[PDB]
């Protein structure tokens, strides 16, 4: 029950530059990162799930957590049409507080 | 490389950061600049960051249209530094 | 030569429609744009395409493969694009200083 | 969704030096892009500038990023004029 | 009218030669 | 002074911290501004994300969680600095050769190198 089997690893590395080697200092620690990658990731997008009152993990929470914390779109897959921007719903609170910066600054 | 090659050009270039300013910094970093080849060019990379901070900000100042004077206002600078790594996040109306 | 010509039809005759991009651009911003922001959206994204594309066949000409493209070098096209900053991604506030 | 650029997208990519048949799934990672890319130059396009979509906007993102993108946006727009006085 | 039925000419031409069989891939 | 500037100094006051800086309170005001409209920034995300109206305390209680590992990560716990301590504290200390001089690990852990530097042509 293991995930990368290293052979997919060393075709990553030779997808780089074919005339070069990993140590086994190397090989496993690029094993253990990937895993360490793979559970922090998905402890995150089962909370987004649970947080959708929802029992099945979707591909749009594994989407949230890799675009705002690991700057990771991933291209094939499609997601649904983003609803209508809401830009600025600046309260009246803050437009009546802002309001007395500048009434004391020029007047 | 082109490392050597911009170099070259550098020669009849002068920074605005002074080499004794950018050789304490690199002081404080670690090393002792010995080359005044390489204070001319972490002060010239450095410059040239600012160079588009201030610049990103003008075009943000002249996109709002006032056309007399452009003040250097938090309002042009804080969008103009998310471009880049720095996200300054300044309060107002302290309760 | 006979499949240059047919080729450079191609590369300048192709276009998205504009019917669906004011379409498109119209569900993100909710009331109206204009033609002329039309015209040149339909056109940043053909030269993004562009980007891809002539980017992806240097990832295919890097590795033992031939002009058929796999997905394996359009997910490798847009990993080395987004190293260089080409594609813009507005939900990773990102921090330069550490 | 359904795809909305799936013939048109096979034309571009033989344009630039793909096939004439594009596989499927490259045309599946291909028309995903463009809508984010769409989306991620109107989502920050509509807080430069004013909370629209004024095109005088969309040609700030494109300096400073890529060249490209820039200079074959003010072919677009001399073009145009030059489009306008033949008739 | 020339400019109407013109326009669909230069794409109606761009679903004859390009993308005559679809493909897949494993 | 406003009432968070007013409780600021009796939260130092509260630490050892009797004698500060008056720049200090400035920059503690802007931390905590900047710390609640970046919890209320993820907050309101994950609003959207379960498809909801308003910004509820089970969105606050997940945007405090979900960023208690990358903006303020922890140095290490007690229950793993001993595990890693007591495999290395089980391996005997090896013998010392007589006479090596210097005595320094191998060459690519040191910062002995030739060290060069360009020809001011």
């Amino acid at each position: 029950n293991q995930v990368l089997t290293k052979k997919k690893l060393q075709d990553l590395v030779r997808e780089v530059d074919p005339n070069e080697q990993l140590d086994e200092d190397v090989e496993e620690m690029l094993l253990q990162i990937a895993d360490d990658f793979i559970e922090s990731v998905v402890t995150a997008a089962c909370q987004l799930a649970r947080h959708r009152k929802s029992s099945t993990l979707e591909v749009k929470d594994v989407q949230l957590h890799l675009e705002r914390q690991w700057n990771m779109w991933i291209p094939g897959f499609g997601s649904e049409e983003i609803r209508p921007y809401k830009k600025a719903c600046t309260t009246e609170a803050h437009k009546q507080r802002m309001a007395l910066i500048r009434k004391t600054t020029k007047k | 490389t082109p490392l050597v090659d911009f170099l070259m050009q550098l020669e009849d270039y002068t920074p605005t950061i002074p080499d004794a300013v950018t050789g304490y910094y690199l002081n404080r970093a670690g090393f002792e600049a010995s080359d005044p080849r390489i204070i001319r060019l972490i002060s010239l990379a450095a410059q040239k960051f600012i160079s588009d901070i201030a610049n990103d900000a003008l075009q943000h100042c002249k996109m709002k249209g006032k056309d007399r004077k452009y003040t250097l206002t938090m309002e042009d600078l804080t969008p103009a530094l998310s471009e880049y790594g720095i996200n300054v996040k300044k309060p107002h109306y302290f309760t | 030569s006979e499949e240059q010509l047919n080729r450079y039809e191609m590369y300048r005759r192709s276009a998205f429609p504009k019917a669906a991009i004011k379409r498109l651009i119209q569900s993100i911003t909710g009331t109206s744009v204009s033609q002329n922001v039309v015209i040149a959206m339909s056109g940043i994204s053909k030269v993004f395409v562009g980007e891809v594309v002539e980017e992806a066949l240097d990832v295919c000409e890097k590795w033992g493969e031939m002009p058929p493209l796999q997905p394996k070098h359009m997910r490798e096209a847009v990993r080395r694009l987004k190293s260089k900053g080409q594609i813009p991604n507005s939900k990773h506030k990102k921090i330069i200083f550490f | 969704r359904k795809r909305l650029f799936s013939k048109e997208l096979r034309c571009m990519m033989y344009g630039f030096g793909d096939d004439q048949n594009p596989y499927t799934e490259s045309v599946d990672i291909l028309e995903d892009l463009v809508i984010e890319f769409i989306t991620e130059m109107t989502h920050k396009a509509m807080s430069i500038g004013r909370q629209g979509r004024v095109q005088v906007e969309d040609i700030v993102f494109l300096i400073r990023k890529d060249p490209r993108k820039f200079a074959r946006v003010k072919d677009l727009l001399t073009m145009n004029e030059e489009l306008k006085r033949a008739r | 009218v020339n400019l109407s039925e013109e326009s669909a000419r230069i794409l109606a031409t761009n679903s004859e030669l390009v993308g005559t069989l679809t493909r897949s891939c494993k | 002074m406003p009432k968070d500037a007013q409780m600021m100094a009796q939260i130092l006051k509260d630490m050892g911290i009797t004698e500060y800086e008056p720049r200090v309170i400035n920059q503690m005001l802007e931390f905590a501004f900047r710390y609640v409209t970046t919890i209320l920034d993820d907050a309101k995300i994950y609003s959207s994300h379960a498809k909801k109206a308003t910004v509820d305390a089970d969105d606050v209680r997940l945007a405090i969680q979900c960023r208690a590992d990358q903006s303020f990560t922890s140095p290490p716990p007690r229950d793993f600095l001993l595990d890693i301590a007591r495999q290395r504290n089980q391996t005997p200390l090896p013998l010392i050769k007589p006479y090596s001089g210097p005595r320094l690990p191998p060459d690519r852990y040191c910062l002995t190198a030739p060290n060069y530097r360009l020809k001011s042509l």
